[PDB]
């Protein structure tokens, strides 16, 4: 079976044909027990002293709205100017959504800049089952997006879903599952998050949020000894 | 179509110029992923200094990567004077089309796609950038990529670096130190070889 040779015949992407897309139930419930209240702050990130967020963050999910996502936007020019290094913790992770164009390169440049080294490349692989069937530079129809994982200081790498209805910009939630299952820290920040992505255990910050509950002193209060260090997968301590 | 040709050799010492120009270069190089690996590697410098730029005036590079070789291949690929325009992922399925097994299990392999100059004739956009295929072999790519590439540049001259014996395909000269001797047929290369290597 050649599923590339097939796609060419029909328009059923090879990924269309991947069959199956001791339970980890405690880990989920321990995430849930540890999770902060959801928080969120409507903020024009460009126009926004970034240092006005604290404490530093154990994990960061960067989902900036790419020019390409559409067939205010951020260019890699704009994204690369962010001072992420300044709100990451000494031991910190980052998950940067990169698209499928220049971002696969410029995002690595971003990671190095903010002092990360990429240890994982996670692929969102989109199916066109409901729709059997490109920028000029490209050679092949592009049928996936990349999330790059970066570490600072000392579940598989795939996500299979249907291609979203074109112009719908959302990323598979599975991403949160993968982050949360790593047990990295309870200080979690989603940049360029939306009302739709707001989630317990996360501080969502972005321009399109319609309401704000954020308060630094209050947020900080959630990680005061003896809670500061916790994994997110641990119990709390009475 | 042209029967498989190949040349067992150290791809560090060979005069690749004799071979001329190809629309497509592919390499599955043995990167120095410092695992103390079970086969011979090249250092970074060895790879950087590889004499790629001579092989193409215009056309495409297919470079397989892994671990840190995702950063170095990009380096190599820029140093060689390519821009990366595509990144093909291979998804490894069992005989039952289920996925197979660095903080995560790797279910996929990456092949960066570089362009050099202004290439024309190419059926760009024919395949898509995902390959779904069984892990039939040990440390090898799938036959599907020779399919995708011929559809891309049908009937053109193509060369492969660090290709092992089963990678040998029509239209493809394969270079590598694990090939059974030399097998050459394009007289214009025979000519150029004999005189450059008067006794091999
Ligand atoms: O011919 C040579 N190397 C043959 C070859 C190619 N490779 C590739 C891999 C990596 N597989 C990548 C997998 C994962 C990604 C998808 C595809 C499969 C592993 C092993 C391997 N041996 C060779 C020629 C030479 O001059 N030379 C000189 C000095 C030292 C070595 C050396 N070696």
């Amino acid at each position: 079976n050649d599923y590339c040779q097939h796609f060419v015949d029909t328009g059923h992407r090879p990924q269309n044909f991947i069959r199956d897309v001791e339970l980890i139930r405690l880990k989920d419930e321990l995430i849930a027990k540890s999770n902060t209240p959801p928080m969120y702050l409507q903020a024009d990130i460009e126009a926004f002293d970034i240092r006005e967020l604290t404490p530093k963050f154990d994990v960061i999910l960067l989902e900036p709205p790419l020019e390409e996502y559409y067939r205010k936007c951020w260019t890699w020019d704009d994204i690369m100017k962010l001072e992420i290094d300044e709100i990451a913790a000494p031991r910190s992770f980052i998950f940067l959504w990169c698209g499928s164009g220049e971002g696969l390169d410029l995002g690595r440049v971003c990671l190095r800049k903010w002092g990360y080294r990429r240890c994982e490349d996670i692929c969102w692989i989109k199916t066109n089952k409901n729709n059997p069937g490109l920028d000029p530079k490209a050679v092949f129809q592009r049928t996936k997006e990349h999330c790059l994982m970066g570490i600072k200081g000392t579940d598989i790498d795939l996500i299979i879903t249907e291609e979203p209805e074109i112009g719908n910009i959302e990323k598979p939630v599975e991403i949160f599952h993968i982050i949360e299952h790593f047990c990295l820290g309870r200080r979690r920040l989603h940049l360029f998050g939306r009302d739709s992505t707001i989630r317990p255990g996360w501080l969502t910050v972005g321009p399109t949020l319609t309401n704000s509950n954020y308060n630094a002193e209050t947020y900080a209060s959630y990680f005061s000894a003896p809670n500061s260090y916790l994994t997110g997968c641990t119990e709390e301590i009475e | 179509l042209f029967p498989p040709q190949w040349i067992c050799c150290d791809i560090r010492y060979l005069d690749v110029s004799i071979l001329g120009k190809f629309a497509v270069v592919m390499a599955d190089p043995p990167w120095d992923i410092h695992m103390e690996l079970p086969y011979g590697t090249l250092t970074d410098d060895e790879m950087r200094r590889l004499n790629i730029p001579v092989l193409q005036d215009d056309g495409f590079l297919f470079l397989w990567v892994t671990g840190r070789a995702m950063e170095l291949g990009r380096e190599c690929l820029n140093l060689w004077g390519y821009e990366r325009v595509d990144e093909i992922i291979w998804v490894k399925t069992n005989q039952l089309q289920r996925i197979i097994r660095h903080w995560l299990n790797h279910g996929k392999e990456h092949c960066l796609v570089g362009v050099k100059g202004n290439p024309q004739g190419f059926n760009q956009g024919l395949d898509c950038d995902v390959i779904v295929a069984e892990v039939r072999s040990t440390s090898h790519k799938p036959d599907e990529i020779y399919g995708m590439i011929e559809r891309l540049s049908p009937g053109t001259r193509k060369i492969e670096l660090f290709g092992r014996p089963h990678n040998v395909q029509p239209n493809w000269i394969t270079l590598g130190n694990q090939l059974d001797g030399i097998h050459l047929l394009d007289p214009d290369v025979v000519a150029r070889f004999k005189q450059r290597y008067p006794d091999g």
